[PDB]
């Protein structure tokens, strides 16, 4: 997955 | 002499970072005039990220659902709208540290400086290239969203990037300052991956010119090449093809060194085929593609060593 | 994730650069409170540099032999004294952008950020390590003297370096902010050369820990080593010896990763002997010694990937 | 020679 900071 | 990855002085961007809090999520926002920009997923929760509808989630918030602070000063929100992947929060004070600025969409291959920030507080700065696959090799942690990337020309600040997320490979994706993602990416907690990348040819060449402007010539040769024969080799090595427009761009650097672009390409083509034989260029053991030709002119001198 | 050479936000140092002119020479000075610091060779001429007597050259100047400007504001000099290799110019206004600060002598191996400046105007910023031979690989041009190097802790600015000159190899030499040179160097236009350098072992190790904190472990092994057997290998490869004090320093990084320092050294000793076999660490093909253990803790996370 | 910037 992408990770939204 | 010398040649380094060099960021732009960050004093002007620093006077524009703030902290923006919605619910339990905190991140960084950019306060220009009376608007604070930030990534729109500030209105998300960990559960929401998996399959969020932004439109829906935002109608459910008011102005006072958003906390904005600069230093210890609470700024009051008096308007809000969603632009693409960003939020525009109108606040009751205009930033008095607001510099001259503009918003640009950066192109693949171009560079900018990134002011990494946590809790509206600037931790550090470095320079990164927009890759061909629209990712950047940054260094970011949780809470770094809303961190921004920019260049400075004269007294103007060209904002080109807001950080929004991190891909599985550990590289970063983000938007320009209108909220439109760089690349085929979306702000959702879903399986997403960088595309294959390639080496920015125009930059490797700009950098070889820097080596020469820095008076090192060891990697040159007697040969020349056709653009087209260069490219069969570029392809084999996962370098971008060179184009006539990229050749025109390198002319000033060609003129300052007296090395013909196609001559330089033959240099490169040889480097690609024979390696560097344990040697360094500009103190690197590797071919460097993260300096544009504009980066070389700014950093190098007007006069070549020899 | 990610790992980059990262400079400190330069907004605070930028509000302190000015231009200092004596005769036909112009360079950069640092304006803290009511003092502007600059290299003393601002009072030199090209002919003088070859064999100058500073004492003699300075008694020959008055307060109004010095022009100091910030932005477009001419600052008036109302006092002057020579401290070591620097000049302290007392001016008639206190810098209102003066931050909390102090002056430190940096030790070999430690890092700082450098705000490169021309004509009191900040061009760019990057991070460089003080080498074992007391030089730094900066990027400087004519007119860059008085450019400064610093760290920032909390709200305080630790000034550790003013740029004074460039050596034949193209590396840079300079003073702390009391004017005392780093290294066996003097501010004269005379034959002078960098001593042999060596690789900062403590840093290579701190960086291998970063690789692991970044969850890469490929270069580890089953072995361990004695400090003393490590060193016979360190010497062969032109690495600094490791000492018990350097082992104590790496313990926190050892504790966060669970890799014993002596175990890590065995990792390194193997890297040194077998090369990297075409692989990368933290995206480098080379062993990197320009990140201190303090640089790793600041940049990395508190939690290891796996 | 050294060069004083």
């Amino acid at each position: 997955s992408a990770v939204l900071h | 002499s010398g040649f380094r990855k060099m960021a732009f002085p960050s004093g002007k961007v620093e006077g524009c970072m703030v902290q923006v809090t919605c619910g339990t999520t905190t991140l960084n926002g950019l306060w220009l005039d009376d608007t604070v920009y930030c990534p729109r997923h500030v209105i998300c929760t960990a559960e929401d990220m998996l399959n969020p509808n932004y439109e829906d989630l935002l109608i459910r918030k008011s102005n006072h659902s958003f906390l904005v602070q600069a230093g210890n000063v609470q700024l009051r929100v008096i308007g809000h709208s969603m632009q693409n992947c960003l939020l525009r929060l109108k606040v009751d004070t205009s930033n008095p540290k607001t510099p001259k600025y503009k918003f640009v969409r950066i192109q693949p291959g171009q560079t900018f400086s990134v002011l990494a920030c946590y809790n509206g507080s600037p931790s550090g700065v470095y320079q990164c290239a927009m890759r061909p696959n629209h990712t950047i090799k940054g260094s970011f942690l949780n809470g770094s969203c809303g961190s921004v990337g920019f260049n400075i020309d004269y007294d103007c600040v060209s904002f080109c990037y807001m950080h929004h997320m991190e891909l599985p490979t550990g590289v970063h994706a983000g938007t320009d300052l209108e909220g439109k993602f760089y690349g085929p990416f979306v702000d959702i907690q879903t399986a997403q991956a960088a595309g294959t990348d390639t080496t920015i040819t125009l930059n490797v060449l700009a950098w070889l010119y820097a080596a020469v402007i820095n008076g090192d010539r060891w990697f040159l040769n007697r040969f020349t090449t056709t653009l087209n024969d260069f490219n069969l080799v570029a392809m084999k090595y996962n370098y971008e093809p060179l184009t006539q427009d990229h050749v025109d761009i390198l002319g000033p650097l060609s003129a300052q060194t007296g090395i013909a672009v196609l001559d330089m390409c033959a240099a490169l083509k040889e480097l690609l085929q024979n390696g560097m034989n344990g040697r360094t260029i500009l103190g690197s053991t590797i071919l460097e593609d993260e300096f544009t030709p504009f980066d070389v002119v700014r950093q190098c001198s007007g006069v070549t060593f020899q």
